[PDB]
C-alpha cells in the first residue's frame, strides 16, 4: 500500500 | 470567471454547502471564484480551498491508478486495441488541468500576496503538492522539471516554518508528512523521507507539553500519520 | 453527438473501464453515445446504462436532499438570504436534466424498438424511475402529471411482467420493489405498497423450487428488500 | 430511513 499524505481536515 | 457575477461571500456559503452535499466540483468552482475576487483569504477559507480541490484531485489521482493498472496488464495479454490507453490519456489530461489551475490560481495572485507564516507556508505545501501529482503521471522530457518544481516548493516552505512556526504546528506537521512522502515515492529518496520523518515526529513530542487539549489532539493526529509511515518505510 | 465519431465497441469498452475506475460521469455519457448508435441493446448493456446513470443521478439526489434540508430549517431561523434555495435550486435543475436526458433515450428509441419481455419492461421500469426521481423534486402544477407518468410505465412495466416473466425473474422482482416504493414514497398509498411487496415476495417463494444455485441467490437478494422495506413498513 | 429500491447490480 502506497504512502499517507495530509488528509483532509 | 463563470462566477464573476456571484458575491464574494455568497461563493463562500455555497462553496459551504457544496461541501455538506459532497459536491465537490462544485466547491471548487465556488473557491476559484472567491479568489479571482482578487482578495487574501482567510484561514478557513484556504481550508475551503484546499478541501475541494483534495477532493476533486483525489477523485481523479484513484481512477487514472485503476486505469493505468489495467494498462500495464494489457501491455504485456491479448491485443485489446486503443481504448484503454486512450482513455487513461484522457483522465491523466482531465488531471493536469486541475493541477494547471490549482497552480494557476496559486501563481496568479496567492503566493505572492501571503506574507504571513501560515498562508505563505500553506500555499507553497500547495504548490509542492500539485506539483507532486503531476510528478506521478509524469513519464516525458519534463518528468525532471516538475519534480524539482515540486522540491522547490516545498523546500522554501520548510524553510519559512522552521523559522516562524512551532513544531506542533499543524501546517508545518501537514507539510513535513508531504514532503516525506514526496521523498519516498517521487524521488525515489527513502533514506530521506524516513530521516525527515523521525526528526519531524521527535520535535513535534517535544514541544506537545505547551499545547492545549484541543491543539494536542490536532498535532498527535498528524503525528500518527508519520508513524503509520514510517512503520510502512520501515 | 459528442461521442459521434467513437465506435459503438469502444464505447462499451469505455463504459467498463470508467465503471472500474468509479467515473460513472464518462460512464453515463459512453452509453449515451452506444444507445444513439441506434442499435438496441443487449442484456449486459443495458445493465451498464442503468449502472452509469443511477450513480450519476443518485449523487443528485443525495445533494438535493442535503440542501432541502438545510432550505426547511432555515424556513422557520436567522435569515441566510437566497444562497441556499439557489444552491438547491441549481442542484435540482441538473438532476432534472439528467432525467431528461434518460426519458429522452427512452422515447427516441429504445422503447419502441423493445419487443422481448426483458428489454421491454426494464426500459419501462426505467421510465418508471426517472419520473418518480423527477416527482421526488416536483412542486408545482406538475406534480400531478409527473406522478401519473410514472405509474403507467410502471403498470404496463407490471402487466408485460406477470403474462411474460417467472415471478422470481430478476427485472420482475426490481419493478415490482420499485413500483412499491413508488406507492409508499411518492403516491401515498402505503397500503397499495404493502400489499404489492407482499403479494411479490409470497409468489416469489413460490416459485424457488424452479431455480438453479445460481439463479436461486440471484432472486432471494432482491426478496430481501422486499422484506426490508416491509419491515420498515409494518 | 428511506423506503429501499432496487440496487446496482
Ligand atoms: C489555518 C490554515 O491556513 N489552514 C489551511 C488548513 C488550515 C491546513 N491545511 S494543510 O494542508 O496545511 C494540512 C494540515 C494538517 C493536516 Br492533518 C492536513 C492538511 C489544509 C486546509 O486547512
Ligand atoms: C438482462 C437485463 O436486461 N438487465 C438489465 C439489468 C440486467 C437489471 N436491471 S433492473 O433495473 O431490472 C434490476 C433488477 C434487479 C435488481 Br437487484 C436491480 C435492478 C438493472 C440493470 O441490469
Ligand atoms: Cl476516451
Ligand atoms: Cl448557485
Ligand atoms: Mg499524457
Ligand atoms: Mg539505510
Ligand atoms: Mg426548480
Ligand atoms: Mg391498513
Amino acid at each position: 500500500d502506497r504512502s499517507s499524505s495530509a488528509p483532509n481536515v | 470567471g463563470a462566477m464573476g457575477s456571484m458575491e464574494r461571500a455568497s461563493l463562500i456559503q455555497k462553496a459551504k454547502l457544496a461541501e455538506q452535499a459532497e459536491r465537490y466540483e462544485d466547491m471548487a468552482a465556488f473557491m476559484k471564484g472567491a479568489v479571482e475576487k482578487g482578495e487574501e483569504l482567510s484561514c478557513e477559507e484556504r481550508n475551503l480551498l484546499s478541501v475541494a480541490y483534495k477532493n476533486v484531485v483525489g477523485g481523479q489521482r484513484a481512477a487514472w491508478r485503476v486505469l493505468s493498472s489495467i494498462e500495464q496488464k494489457s501491455n504485456e495479454s491479448e491485443e485489446k486495441g486503443p481504448e484503454v490507453r486512450e482513455y487513461r490519456e484522457k483522465v491523466e489530461t482531465e488531471l493536469q488541468g486541475v493541477c494547471d489551475t490549482v497552480l494557476g490560481l496559486l501563481d496568479s495572485h496567492l503566493i505572492k500576496e501571503a506574507g504571513d507564516a501560515e498562508s505563505r507556508v500553506f500555499y507553497l505545501k500547495m504548490k509542492g503538492d500539485y506539483y507532486r501529482y503531476l510528478a506521478e503521471v509524469a513519464t516525458g522530457d519534463d518528468k525532471k522539471r516538475i519534480i524539482d518544481s515540486a522540491r522547490s516548493a516545498y523546500q522554501e516552505a520548510m524553510d519559512i516554518s522552521k523559522k516562524e512556526m512551532p513544531p506542533t504546528n499543524p501546517i508545518r506537521l501537514g507539510l513535513a508528512l508531504n514532503f516525506s512522502v514526496f521523498h519516498y515515492e517521487i524521488a525515489n529518496s527513502p533514506e530521506e523521507a524516513i530521516s525527515l520523518a523521525k526528526t519531524t515526529f521527535d520535535e513535534a513530542m517535544a514541544d506537545l507539553h505547551t499545547l492545549s487539549e484541543d491543539s494536542y489532539k490536532d498535532s498527535t493526529l498528524i503525528m500518527q500519520l508519520l508513524r503509520d509511515n514510517l512503520t510502512l518505510w520501515t
